[PDB]
């Protein structure tokens, strides 16, 4: 789930 | 199939009473009678118009006026003791 | 000129309800009326100023006297930080026993209103300090409405 | 007889017509002089009635706009998967549904916004979401992402399928009017085809993979350990000993004992208690039974073989006591028109959408979707939000229908005429109805507040003073509560627990289930329900019936459908068109919508959700207040106005401060409806005339001279933005406080 | 926080006059209808030629104003 | 009853005696003009003041004027 | 012309409906339209519905000249007959009400009165100040 | 005393009912 | 002293409406063009379109810039 959520803040 | 003529019109508008009857009295002769004999006074319009007027007022204000305090909770009065305000006001 | 609205004839030939509204709505527009003039005019404000001078009178002296009446200017004047004016007294059939009972303050032995308009601090000020002061007053005021 | 007939390329695509715009119709085609020519581009964009006259072209751009409707769904339902695939927590939310709340949404970190990642649960942060998709993929049997990748790549590419279509149905091969016109094809195509193989197959999907999956997940096994669906389909030793009677095979089905597939066809009824849902082997058998219910009833109409019946003979045979000749020229109108069929439609959807939307809070169709209180709320006022719009657009159909496709010469009806002949009793027993139902149901509240304010609670129409019960319900209620007994010796249990007695049932230490009383307050929702109701439909019918003729104007369809007056004259004349009394009525629905669900929302709230404790007591979540509170005005504007906006208003500084902005926002577009809604055209023109002034005195006037709106542009811009605002208001309200304390 | 709050007082005021002394000067006449003052003070309408003028008498403009001063005040 | 009055700026196109739906106005012969006529209106007592004769009017301001006045049975459109 | 008469003419076929008469007929006024009609044919009643007018001459009655307007118009329209009505009152009198001239008012025709003519623009006419205090109004001079 | 109990009734309905007979007859009197 | 203040500035408000009233309704009636023939009065009917315009410019300015503050604060 936490990947999820990081896809937002990739940059 | 002719629905219009003008020698008379009563017909033609529909001045018709649908439910008027018009056979004899069937009331007993004895009660008629007895009821006209009792009712003569309140047929005049102006006097009837008066009458009820003036009694209705007067009686409204006497029953008003001398009912006791059983029948009006206003009439009964406050029983429970005062109470101050919020600051302390009387 | 025969029906209700007399000062205007076109008001009065029509059938309909809405006779009596514009009846009621156009009573004061003194310029409308058929058959006017200015001397009708200046007259007819004339006369309805001196009606409105005499309603504002009579308003005062009810007023007064309601306070004089049903009022606790006595009391009041006595401790003016602790006691609640009171308006005039509540009379009511429809009124329940906790209504009778939740409504009673001030001083009083039965349901009044709080006067929140304040005119007892205007009156104590202006130096009256009995019901008898402002009892004349109603008449004085009663007097100039007449 | 049946056949297809197409045409070969009515038209050929080109850029050519996209270059100049209002094609359709030449006074827009002529050329833009003022700026109302820009508003009425739009008003007209798919009239396609008044176009052209040929029923043809009507028919062919009918059909591409439905296909072109089609891709945008599929784009629509391709696009919420992805997202529950790429941004989601399912996977958390699938080992523990109670303690985790649903989420499907990520905000980035632009400005300040990234407060709006609540922390939902599961380790991830994102916008709680409460349309009820995560049960759907659950009951479904969806146990990872990939499958869900699949299912979005599938419903893009169906997109963009059906847009292929619509091009080379209007552009390549346009049907011809007769294959339109056969109806009894249509019926029979629609009856068995689309809605019993769709059932059939819908069913054999559940039984082969849903029912095997779900067992397992119910069973506590972890959803990275459960087998994958194909393998239960290639090993029969799974299913032999998950279902003893698939290793017998299809032999029984064919032998007609079929007792032997009692194992997962089942007819217990009820709530499963594990889930708070209805059994699946339920819904399978439901499903297996509407299917052949379906594939028989739909071989019912004649089409191109002997066998059959005709519509024609069946309409027109009929011979009935109160009807007679009756419905004898109605074929001709419903394979003529497009607006009654149009009508006809959207009145059975809306009502369909009602009807779905009460069974569905009544008996929870998915599992752990009765617990989750904020996806029952959104879900039941949606839907009836749907179901009060369509039936409020059928009436003005219907009025299209009656101004511009209805003469009495070429096409003549009996009872259409019949109806006509007499509207005045109609309108008037309707009015009078209406008084006498709106006088008592709101005399009664009136009178409760009055004996409240004087200090007199002994002469209300309460529980404890003056006692009206509906008897009746409370009848219905126990013979439903005795039925399972005896009036269904099939069913275990009874159909749904709203009925009075039985067991309270809940779910993970959450109420799921009750029965839910019924006393005075109800008694008076409902009559306050039906008065609404009755208003709406005499307005409604009022607008339909007079729209052809009237006392005042009698040649009121020569003006047509949209037409704001006739004049000052004879009184006053504004507001009489048909599309006048829609306007109207609009209003009436969006009244009885926003009480009936007010209604829902307190009495659930008090007498059915709450928490249970495990010595066994119940705490509802209001207290349970309805009962006694409800009966007064001031009991609704204290009680459940004031009481429950606590949270939406003290919501800032939180995750759930769009919910008080929304709400703010909606109030202001209520108030800015007013604008709109209470003044006229005149005066805003003369206004323009002297900002225009202003311009010109600069050189900077426009050439397409600005105009103010029309009168009929007016009114519908304030119903819609007074719409909008209430929605809004209502939308943001329910959803804050249903999340935070829900 | 007060300049804010007279900040739309004066909006309110600004408004209110705006249309008080519009409807008192667009009295005589204007461009749509150039013969106002053979109608009266006060009158419904003008028919729905010329595209539609409904509020178009003073009257209407004192109607309008009586919200503005109504808000303004509140 | 209403009052209907006929200018002389009136180019005599006959559109205003068509519009009306109660047969108040008429056309006379007249020498003002290019087409010679003019329009009238005799039968004022069954104006009903639809206002429909001065919405087909072409001139830069109408020709025909409706002021509206006493109302009664027949001006009011009432059928009972 | 010299108007003409309606002694006995017969009446269309109608089942009946509830916009007919009303009190009014009785006490104030009605209007009779009459027309011929080449073959049975069925029309549409400005009432309400749809009803069959027989071949040869035809007679109506109806409650305002608007009714009576449209009906004829919609029947000149379609239909291409002629038609005429008059106003009944309950004294018996009859008069004449449509073309009055025998030709119909969008047509000139010699011998027609101008009423209600103002020789001067529309522009032209006096404030309401000058004509205060009179009974007579600024567009009426 | 009493006063209120004999004037209110006099004021809240015998007044009025006299008022609205006398203007209804006034109104629609020839 | 609440209720005192309210109730006054509300009877403000009232009078001060009905003073342009009676101004448009003077216009209408008692004025006579060529009696006030280039006074400040006929000035005034002259040029309305300008304080109109400005009227309004003012009304646009308040409103936006008020609204946009308020609106980014919340
Ligand atoms: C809308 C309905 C409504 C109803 C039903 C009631 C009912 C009641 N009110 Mg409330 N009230 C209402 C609205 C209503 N109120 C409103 C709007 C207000 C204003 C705030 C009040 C304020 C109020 C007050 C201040 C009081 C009451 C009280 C009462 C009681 C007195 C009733 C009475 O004596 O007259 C009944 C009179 C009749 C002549 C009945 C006529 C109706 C008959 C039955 C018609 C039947 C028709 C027939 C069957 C039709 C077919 C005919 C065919 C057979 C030929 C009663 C229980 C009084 C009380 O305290 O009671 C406890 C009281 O003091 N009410
Ligand atoms: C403005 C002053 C006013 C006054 C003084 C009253 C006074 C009263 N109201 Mg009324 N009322 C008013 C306005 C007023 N009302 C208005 C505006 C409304 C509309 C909301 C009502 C609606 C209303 C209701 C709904 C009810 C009353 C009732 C009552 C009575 C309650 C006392 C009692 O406890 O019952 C004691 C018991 C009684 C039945 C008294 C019986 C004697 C009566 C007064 C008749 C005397 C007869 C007399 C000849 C009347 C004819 C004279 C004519 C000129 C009026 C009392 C007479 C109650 C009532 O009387 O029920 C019928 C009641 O239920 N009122
Ligand atoms: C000026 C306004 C005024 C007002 C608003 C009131 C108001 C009131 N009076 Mg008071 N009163 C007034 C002046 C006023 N009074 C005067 C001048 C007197 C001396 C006669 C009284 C003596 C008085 C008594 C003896 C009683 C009341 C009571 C009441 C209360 C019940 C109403 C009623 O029964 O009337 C009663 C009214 C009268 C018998 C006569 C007053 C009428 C005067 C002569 C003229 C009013 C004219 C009015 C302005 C109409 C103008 C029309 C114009 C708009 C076109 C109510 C609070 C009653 C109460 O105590 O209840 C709790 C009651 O018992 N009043
Ligand atoms: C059906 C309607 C639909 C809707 C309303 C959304 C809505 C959204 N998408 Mg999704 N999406 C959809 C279908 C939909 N999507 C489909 C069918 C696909 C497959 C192609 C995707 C694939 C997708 C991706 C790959 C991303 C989003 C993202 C987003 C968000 C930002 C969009 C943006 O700012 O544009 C940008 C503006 C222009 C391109 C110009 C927004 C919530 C973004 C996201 O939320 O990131 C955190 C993002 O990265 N979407
Ligand atoms: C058994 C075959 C069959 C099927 C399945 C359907 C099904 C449907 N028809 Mg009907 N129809 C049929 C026969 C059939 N029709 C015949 C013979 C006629 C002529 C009398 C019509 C006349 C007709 C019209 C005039 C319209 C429809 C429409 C619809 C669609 C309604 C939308 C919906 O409910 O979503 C259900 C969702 C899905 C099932 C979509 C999945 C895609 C399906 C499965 C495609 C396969 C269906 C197709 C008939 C077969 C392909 C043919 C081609 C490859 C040779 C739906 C696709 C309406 C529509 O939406 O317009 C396009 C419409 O306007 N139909
Ligand atoms: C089932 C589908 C359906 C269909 C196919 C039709 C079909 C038709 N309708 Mg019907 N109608 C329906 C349902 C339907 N209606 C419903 C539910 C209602 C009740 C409201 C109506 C009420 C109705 C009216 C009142 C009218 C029609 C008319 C029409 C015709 C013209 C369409 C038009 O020009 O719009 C072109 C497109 C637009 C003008 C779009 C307007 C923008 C909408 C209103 C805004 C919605 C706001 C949005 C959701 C909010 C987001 C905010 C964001 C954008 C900032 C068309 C044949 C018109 C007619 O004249 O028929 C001949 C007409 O007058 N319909
Ligand atoms: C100083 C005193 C004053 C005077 C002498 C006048 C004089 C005049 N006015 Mg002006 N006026 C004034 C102040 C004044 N006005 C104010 C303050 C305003 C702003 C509101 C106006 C606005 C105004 C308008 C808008 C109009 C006039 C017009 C008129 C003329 C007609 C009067 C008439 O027919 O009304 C008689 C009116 C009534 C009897 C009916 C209305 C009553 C109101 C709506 C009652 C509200 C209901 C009530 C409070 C309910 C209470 C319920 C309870 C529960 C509390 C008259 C020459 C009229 C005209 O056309 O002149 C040429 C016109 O239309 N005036
Ligand atoms: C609270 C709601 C409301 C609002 C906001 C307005 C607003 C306004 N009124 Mg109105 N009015 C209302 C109710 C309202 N009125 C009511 C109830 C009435 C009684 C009938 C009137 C009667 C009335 C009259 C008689 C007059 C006005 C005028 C005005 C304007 C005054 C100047 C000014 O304030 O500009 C400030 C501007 C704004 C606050 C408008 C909002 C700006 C938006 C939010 C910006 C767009 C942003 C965003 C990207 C939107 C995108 C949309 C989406 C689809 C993409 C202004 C447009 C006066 C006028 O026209 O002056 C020129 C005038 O003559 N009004
Ligand atoms: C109506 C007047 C109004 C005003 C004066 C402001 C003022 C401000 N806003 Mg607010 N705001 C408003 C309405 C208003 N807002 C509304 C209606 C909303 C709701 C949509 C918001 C929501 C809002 C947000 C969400 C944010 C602001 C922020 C800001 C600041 C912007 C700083 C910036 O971007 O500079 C940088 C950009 C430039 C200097 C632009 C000029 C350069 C141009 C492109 C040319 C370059 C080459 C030549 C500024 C103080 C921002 C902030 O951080 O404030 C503290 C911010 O985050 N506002
Ligand atoms: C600061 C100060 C000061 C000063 C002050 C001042 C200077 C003020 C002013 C003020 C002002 C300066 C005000 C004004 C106002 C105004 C108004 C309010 C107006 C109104 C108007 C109107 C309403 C009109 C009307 C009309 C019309 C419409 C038409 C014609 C007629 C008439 C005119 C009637 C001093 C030094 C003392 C010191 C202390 C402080
Ligand atoms: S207002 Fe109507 S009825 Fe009167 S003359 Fe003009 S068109 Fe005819």
């Amino acid at each position: 789930s936490g990947a999820n959520f990081a896809r937002a803040f990739t940059v | 199939s002719v629905y219009f003529d003008l020698e008379d019109l009563g017909n033609t508008t529909g001045q018709w009473d649908v439910y008027g009857s018009d056979a004899p009295s069937p009331y007993n002769p004895l009660q008629s009678k007895f009821f006209e004999t009792f009712a003569a006074p309140f047929t005049k319009r102006g006097l009837l118009l008066k009458f009820l007027i003036l009694g209705g007022g007067s009686l409204l204000t006497y029953v008003s006026a001398t009912s006791t305090g059983e029948v009006l909770p206003i009439k009964r009065g406050p029983q429970e003791p005062p109470k101050l305000g919020p600051r302390g006001k009387l | 000129a025969l029906r209700f609205p007399r000062f205007s004839q076109g008001l009065a030939q029509d059938p309909t309800t809405r006779r009596i509204w514009f009846g009621i709505a156009t009573a004061h527009d003194f310029e409308n009326h058929d058959d006017i003039t200015e001397e009708r005019l200046y007259q007819n404000i004339f006369a309805s100023h001196f009606g409105q001078l005499a309603i504002i009178f009579l308003w005062t002296s009810g007023n007064l006297f309601h306070v004089a009446w049903q009022g606790n200017f006595e009391a009041w004047v006595q401790d003016p930080l602790h006691v609640r004016p009171i308006a005039h007294a509540i009379w009511d059939p429809h009124f329940g026993q906790p209504a009778v009972e939740a409504f009673t303050r001030g001083g009083a032995l039965g349901p009044v209103n709080i006067a929140y308009s304040g005119v007892y601090q205007w009156w104590y000020t202006i130096g009256l300090r009995t019901n008898g002061d402002l009892y004349t007053g109603a008449l004085f005021l009663l007097f100039l409405s007449a | 007889e049946v056949k297809i007939l197409v045409d070969r390329d009515p038209i050929k695509t080109s850029f050519e017509e996209w270059a100049k715009p209002g094609h359709f119709s030449r006074t827009i085609a002529k050329g833009p002089d003022t700026t109302t020519w820009i508003w009425n581009l739009h008003a007209d964009a798919h009239d396609f009635d008044s176009h052209t006259s040929d029923l043809e072209e009507i028919s062919r751009k009918v059909f591409s706009a439905h296909f072109g409707q089609l891709s945008i769904i599929f784009l629509w339902l391709s696009g919420m998967y992805f997202h529950g695939a790429r941004f989601s927590n399912y996977e958390a939310w699938l080992s523990d549904p109670t303690h985790i709340g649903p989420s499907a949404q990520v905000v980035w970190s632009i400005v300040g916004q990234e407060i709006l990642n609540g922390d939902v649960g599961g380790g991830f942060r994102g916008i709680q979401i409460t349309s009820g998709f995560f049960q759907i993929w659950r009951a479904s049997g969806i146990t990872s992402e990939l499958q869900l990748y699949c299912t979005a790549i599938g419903g893009l590419v169906f997109a963009a399928l059906m847009l292929f279509a619509g091009w080379f149905h209007y552009h390549k091969a346009a049907p011809k009017l007769a294959w339109f016109q056969d109806v009894e094809s249509m019926l029979n195509h629609h009856l068995a085809g689309l809605l019993g193989l769709g059932s059939l197959s819908w069913a054999g999907h559940q039984v082969h993979v849903s029912l095997p999956i779900n067992q397992f997940l119910n069973a506590g096994v972890d959803p990275k350990e459960i087998p994958l669906p194909h393998e239960f389909i290639l090993n029969r030793d799974l299913l032999a000993q998950l279902y003893p009677s698939f290793a017998e095979g299809a032999t029984p089905f064919f032998t007609l004992n079929w007792s032997k597939y009692a194992e997962f066809l089942t007819f217990r009824g009820g709530l499963d208690p594990v889930t708070g849902g209805l059994w699946l082997t339920d819904i399978a058998h439901h499903h297996l039974a509407i299917a052949i219910l379906f594939l028989i009833a739909g071989h019912m109409y004649r089409t191109n073989w002997g066998i059959g019946h005709g519509i024609k003979d069946i309409l027109e045979a009929h011979k009935g006591p109160f009807t007679g000749q009756g419905h004898k020229g109605l074929y001709e109108i419903l394979t003529t028109s497009w607006h009654a069929q149009l009508s006809i439609n959207l009145a059975m959807l809306g009502s369909l959408t009602i009807v779905v939307a009460h069974h569905m809070y009544s008996m929870p169709p998915y599992p752990y979707l009765a617990t989750d209180y904020g996806t029952q709320l959104s879900l039941f006022t949606h839907h009836m939000w749907i179901g009060g719009f369509l039936i409020v657009g059928a009436a003005a159909h219907a009025a299209i229908f009656m101004v511009r496709d209805y003469d009495p010469t070429t096409r003549y009806n009996d009872l259409l005429d019949r109806v006509l002949r007499h509207r005045d009793a109609i309108i008037s027993h309707l009015n009078w109805v209406c008084i006498f139902l709106g006088f008592h149901s709101f005399g009664l509240y009136i009178h409760n507040d009055t004996m409240s304010a004087l200090g007199r609670p002994q002469d209300m129409f309460s529980d404890t003073a003056i006692q009206l019960q509906p008897v009746f319900a409370q009848w219905i209620q126990n013979t439903h509560a005795l039925a399972p007994g005896t009036t269904a010796p099939g069913a275990t249990t009874s159909t749904s627990l709203t009925w009075g007695g039985g067991d309270l049932v809940a779910v993970g230490g959450k109420v799921a289930l009750l029965p839910i009383p019924l006393g005075t307050a109800d008694f008076l929702v409902h009559h306050i329900h039906a008065f609404t109701i009755h208003v709406t439909v005499l307005i409604l019918l009022k607008g339909v019936l007079f729209a052809r003729s009237s006392r005042l104007i009698p040649d009121k369809a020569n003006l047509g459908f949209r037409f704001p007056c006739d004049g000052p004259g004879r009184g006053g004349t504004c507001q009489v068109s048909a599309w006048d009394h829609v306007f109207l009525g609009l209003f009436w629905m969006y009244n009885a919508i926003s009480v009936v669900i007010f209604h829902f929302s307190w009495k659930m709230q008090s007498d059915v959700w709450g928490s249970i404790s495990d010595q066994g007591v119940v705490t509802h979540i209001t207290g349970g207040n309805f009962a006694q509170s409800s009966i007064t005005i001031n009991g609704w504007l204290r009680d459940f106005l004031w009481a429950q906006a606590s949270q939406v208003i003290q919501s800032y500084g939180s995750s759930l401060s769009a919910y008080g902005l929304f709400f703010l926002g909606a109030h202001f577009v209520w108030a800015f409806s007013l604008m709109f809604l209470f003044s006229g055209r005149g005066y805003w023109q003369e206004l323009i005339e002297s900002i225009v002034w202003a311009h010109n005195k600069l050189k900077v006037a426009p050439a397409t001279q600005p105009r103010a709106l029309s009168i009929v542009q007016g009114r519908a811009v304030g119903v819609t933005h007074y719409l909008l605002g209430g929605i809004a208001t209502t939308w943001a309200f329910f959803l804050a406080r249903i999340i935070a304390v829900g | 926080g007060d300049f804010l709050v007279h900040h739309a007082i004066a909006l309110g005021l600004h408004t209110t006059t705006l249309i008080l002394v519009k409807g008192a000067l667009d009295a005589r006449g204007s461009k749509l209808m150039p013969d106002k003052k053979d109608f009266g003070y006060s009158f419904p309408c003008d028919g729905p030629g010329r595209g539609g003028t409904c509020d178009i008498s003073a009257w209407d403009a004192f109607y309008l104003a009586v919200f503005w001063m109504l808000n303004t005040i509140g | 009853s209403h009052s209907v009055k006929i200018y002389d700026t009136c180019i005599g196109c006959t559109q205003c005696v068509r519009a009306c739906p109660t047969d108040v106005l008429e056309m006379i012969p007249w020498d003002g003009c290019k087409a010679k006529q003019i329009a009238s209106a005799p039968r004022t007592e069954d104006c009903v003041g639809c206002k429909r004769c001065e919405s087909a009017c072409p001139t830069d301001f109408l020709s025909v004027r409706v002021y509206l006045w006493h109302e009664t049975t027949r001006s009011m459109g009432l059928a009972y | 012309t010299p108007p003409q008469l309606d002694p006995n003419t017969p009446s269309p076929i109608f089942a009946g409906s509830t916009g007919g008469l009303l009190r009014k007929a009785q006490v104030e006024e009605f209007y009779v339209i009459t027309w011929n009609s080449p073959k049975e044919q069925i029309f549409e009643m400005p009432t309400g519905g749809a009803a069959i007018m027989r071949e040869g001459p035809n007679l109506l009655k109806l409650a305002r000249k608007e009714q009576c307007l449209a009906l004829g118009t919609r029947l000149r329209s379609k239909y291409k007959i002629t038609y005429q009505f008059y106003r009944v009152f309950p004294n018996g009198e009859v008069q004449y009400l449509h073309p009055k001239d025998g030709v119909y008012p969008e047509k000139a025709n010699p011998g027609r009165e101008g009423v209600g003519l103002n020789m001067r623009s529309i522009g032209k006419n006096v404030s309401p100040i000058e004509v205060k205090f009179t009974g007579k109004q600024s567009y009426d001079l | 005393n009493n006063l209120p109990s004999i004037f209110v009734p006099l004021v809240g309905l015998v007044f009025p009912a006299i008022a609205m007979a006398s203007l209804f007859l006034h109104i629609q009197k020839n | 002293q609440a209720a005192l203040y309210t109730h006054h500035q509300y009877i403000a408000g009232f009078i001060m409406t009905g003073a342009f009233a009676h101004g448009a309704i003077f216009f209408i009636r008692d004025y006579n063009p060529e009696q006030n023939e280039d006074n400040v009065l006929a000035r005034m009917l002259d040029h309305k379109e300008a304080i109109i315009s400005h009227l309004s410019w003012a009304s646009l300015f308040l409103g936006f810039h008020t609204l946009g503050l308020y609106v980014h604060n919340d």
